[PDB]
């Protein structure tokens, strides 16, 4: 009824004047690399990248304030079988380098650094066992997925709009300019654009891939079809996001991954997790979508932890409840993963005990 | 003058509950102050404070003079910003010389320890394919290939401190601009300063690098048509 | 009476992984049986490791290895970058029941 | 003999003029707290301190560029049985904190940090 | 033939430390024998842990507590700042011989 309003995640529209009067709330841009090959830029120009090098994922190409790098590595017989393998946030013109590997190992200036870590305004912590958050004050936040495989997500305070360069595009609300290279022209296809952003001159240029791996194996065909079809099913858990995000690119990603992936379940669940996480970024809480699928990621949790579909904050810790924590002052999209249940906390030993079993800490002293 | 140190030792030991601890602490303090002044006291724990020899972590041994860096395998792989700090030589438990501690913390000789490329473990005495190059983890050091003829001359990482931009970070018609990233130097033929390579083993000035558009390569002086307009390649630009 | 008596086995390195794309290490219980290595029909848990790096665990390596109590250990060259494997081995746990 | 010189770690002296011509090479000063009670200042003024608090061990007092703090705690029945229990390098006006405890645990902004670490030139 | 059979013993929390300056926790073998707890005269290792906090090792506690496998566990209030101890207990490893 006219007089009413409705605000999306990115804009608010009021029903008036016989039309929708739409203003925009500021929206942090979101790049992502999913499946080790597919890239969704800030302008949402989805494109596939089958490369084997280190690529400048994003960079404020006026200066060298920050430089997110991604190392994509070929993972099989086929040239188009890739996995993300690292995320190397260079910073201060290379003075600092936070390198998140694919096993979860985090290297601060090429030195192992456990998590969390809070220094130089940079905060590294794991909301759950599946994700690592690298929050910086320079504007960008990295949210990196390790389970079931390696994917990367990048968030930008919209202040950097129309300033960045790199694979994820200049973030200026224009999909036709995303392939602007350093030579002033829009590149043609994905790989031709990416081969201008390689880190090392000795890398091999990425190649355009037409051959669908789905055509190879009929059993791979039926497996990938019967599972990835759970995306576009209007009765599925995912339907709640269909009216917001078109799931066709995500279904293509799931098909291509599962058919091409040697670990079909891993890439399949990576695609489903990617769809869920994108939708939850848009502001929909997809839940209970792992019915009869991807349950080996339910079970494989570290002991005394448990799965959770909506993890939307820091991890409750005995140290934190004793003396506060810088960690819990970071807003990130609610990801899923393994965490301690509510009413419990993990002590410095990491085991999950109730509040009664964990001690208060004064001056760093364990006070039982 | 050791009189204040003797008074400290007396007061500590007569007051300390584990008076051995405070006694050895005072003797260590005198030794360290003397080493600060520039004297190397050694073998001073004759029949005294030997429980600090014995309690060493496994695979480590005591050392009277630790005058610099702790030798790490990661460092011999990819250098170490930690290890260029001048501190007065202190004593303590350390890995024995010629041996290094792996990421597990145990101490092994150089031959048992992998070389770390991009932070990836690579077992010793193994040759791997990477970036069209053939590399090997020999005794903890990583050595890779893939004595020249054209103006570009060889560059070897053996002399340079670990971490220099090697042949992989070669000034090139593409990486001249983006700036190269590599934690592992590689030896190879590199153009003399003032030029770059064409990618095929030649040397070209930086103001004639061919422009690349849509998988193609265009020499300077070539023109292309994009949509309704025409661009021309000059100084690696359109 | 009858009580379970159980113990670990020794280290089994029956192959040296081959350079290339199809190469790697394939240490399987069926291959162990064929080669003459004793394979217990029943087990509780097994442990895999890299033979040349006996300290740093499997997850610290970061390489793609699948190692399970029912099958054994497998590392394929093509799945890692560089496309190679390390030289792995594994050991098993055998438990019998002895009269008290 | 004449013409000879000898250099201490803090100075260098040449035997000439029948005397020692001594110049002073730069010397980094050295404070220390030993035994948990005794303090050797930068001026080498040894004195004992039996305290139960956290004391500002050293601080460039024009501003707050750094502040090395030492917490000294009583350790026994008698009031003069003390132990150093922490060293809290407060930095950037307290914006950064590196706290080395007595058992070896090092805390960067009250977060456990294993060693080595290398960030913010620290 | 005779084979070694070792085994841990359970937790022996035999004291509640008293607040004050001279109080503390003194879990001593002879006191354990006097209180009725079975303590094996021959042993290899013992393990101490804070009774209320069974997860973090003794070192992470940072308190001056000394355990020796021949004599027991001691914590005195004065040595620690704050002038109090935690609550501790230990276990012993008892080993004997059984005919093959
Ligand atoms: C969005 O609209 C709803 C419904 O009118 C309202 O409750 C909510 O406060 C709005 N969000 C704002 C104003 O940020
Ligand atoms: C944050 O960044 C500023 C600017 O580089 C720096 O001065 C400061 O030390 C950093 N940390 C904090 C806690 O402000
Ligand atoms: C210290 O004196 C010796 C003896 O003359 C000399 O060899 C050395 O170079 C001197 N150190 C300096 C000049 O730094
Ligand atoms: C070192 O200090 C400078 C001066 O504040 C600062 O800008 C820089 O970020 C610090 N770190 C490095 C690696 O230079
Ligand atoms: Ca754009
Ligand atoms: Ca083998
Ligand atoms: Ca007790």
């Amino acid at each position: 009824s006219p007089g009413t309003s409705f605000n999306t995640t990115c804009s608010s529209c009021t029903c008036s004047g016989g039309l929708w009067q739409c203003q925009d709330l500021p929206c942090p841009g979101t790049c992502s690399v999913q499946g080790g090959a597919h890239i969704s830029t800030y302008d949402e120009k989805l494109y596939d990248l089958h490369g084997d090098c280190s690529y400048v994922l994003s960079k404020k190409c006026a200066d060298s304030s920050f430089t997110v790098l991604a190392e994509l590595r070929k993972c099989g017989l086929t040239d188009n079988e890739n996995c993300l393998k690292a995320v190397t946030l260079s910073l201060d013109g290379g003075d600092t380098a936070i390198r998140v590997q694919a096993d979860g190992g985090v290297f601060l200036n090429s030195i192992y650094t456990q998590l969390p870590l809070s220094a130089a305004n940079i905060t590294l912590f794991t909301p759950s066992s599946f994700f690592i958050v690298v929050q910086t004050g320079l504007g960008l936040q990295l949210l990196v997925q390790l389970v079931p495989l390696m994917q990367v997500f990048v968030r930008l305070d919209p202040a950097h709009q129309g300033q960045m360069c790199g694979l994820c595009g200049n973030f200026n609300q224009n999909q036709a300019d995303d392939f602007t290279a350093l030579s002033g022209v829009v590149e043609a296809t994905g790989a031709a654009f990416a081969n201008t952003w390689k880190a090392q001159a000795a890398c091999a240029n990425a190649r355009n891939s037409f051959e669908d791996p789905c055509s190879l194996s009929v059993e791979n065909e039926n497996y990938a079809r019967h599972w990835c079809s759970r995306l576009t099913d209007p009765n599925s858990a995912f339907s709640r996001c269909h009216s917001i995000i078109n799931p066709k690119p995500f279904h293509s990603n799931c098909m291509f991954d599962t058919c091409n992936c040697e670990r079909s379940e891993d890439c399949l669940c990576a695609a489903l997790s990617s769809y869920v996480h994108a939708c939850a970024a848009k502001g929909v809480q997809l839940s209970d979508w792992r019915d009869g699928v991807c349950t080996k990621y339910m079970q494989n949790c570290p002991k005394s932890q448990r799965y959770a579909y909506v993890v939307d904050a820091c991890q409750p810790t005995c140290r934190g409840l004793s003396e506060a924590d810088v960690t819990c002052s970071v807003s990130f999209v609610p990801v899923d993963g393994c965490t301690c249940p509510a009413g419990t906390f993990l002590n410095d030993a990491g085991a999950c005990v109730p509040a009664q079993e964990c001690p208060c800490y004064a001056h760093g002293t364990v006070l039982a | 003058n050791p009189k204040p140190f003797h008074s400290n030792c007396m007061f500590d030991t007569c007051n300390c509950e584990r008076s051995e601890d405070c006694l050895c602490a005072a003797l260590s303090s005198y030794v360290h102050a003397c080493a600060a002044k520039g004297v190397q006291l050694s073998d001073w724990r004759d029949g005294v404070c030997t429980k600090y020899m014995q309690n060493c972590p496994k695979s480590q041994r005591y050392a009277y003079v630790v005058d610099a860096c702790q030798p790490t395998c990661r460092g011999l792989s990819e250098a170490d910003v930690t290890c260029s700090v001048s501190f007065v030589p202190v004593d303590g438990c350390t890995c024995p010389a010629g041996t290094f501690l792996n990421d597990a913390g145990a101490c092994v000789p150089a031959q048992e320890c992998p070389c770390y490329a991009h932070g990836t473990v690579l077992a010793p005495g193994e040759v791997v394919h990477d970036e069209g190059a053939v590399c090997s983890c020999t005794g903890g050091k990583l050595s890779c290939l893939g004595g020249c003829a054209a103006p570009m001359v060889y560059l070897d990482c053996s002399n340079s401190s670990a971490g220099t931009p090697g042949a992989e970070c070669l000034r090139s018609c593409h990486t001249l601009d983006v700036g190269c990233f590599s934690t592992h130097c590689v030896s190879g033929c590199v153009c003399p300063p003032g030029l770059v390579s064409d990618g095929s083993g030649g040397c070209i000035a930086e103001e004639d690098c061919p422009c690349v558009h849509n998988e193609a390569t265009y020499k300077p002086g070539e023109t292309i048509r994009v949509d309704c307009n025409t661009c021309t390649c000059r100084n690696r630009r359109w | 009476c009858v009580r379970e008596v159980c113990r670990w086995s020794s280290w089994y390195n029956g192959h040296r992984p081959e350079p290339g794309l199809g190469g790697g290490d394939f240490e399987t219980f069926e291959n162990l049986r064929q080669r003459g290595y004793q394979v217990c029909p029943v087990l509780a848990d097994i442990e895999c490791r890299a033979a040349q790096l006996p300290d740093m665990p499997l997850e610290e390596l970061g390489q793609q290895v699948d190692c399970d109590r029912m099958r054994g250990l497998m590392c394929a060259n093509s799945q890692q970058s560089p496309p190679l494997c390390h030289d792995y081995e594994l050991r098993v746990l055998c438990c019998e029941y002895v009269p008290c």
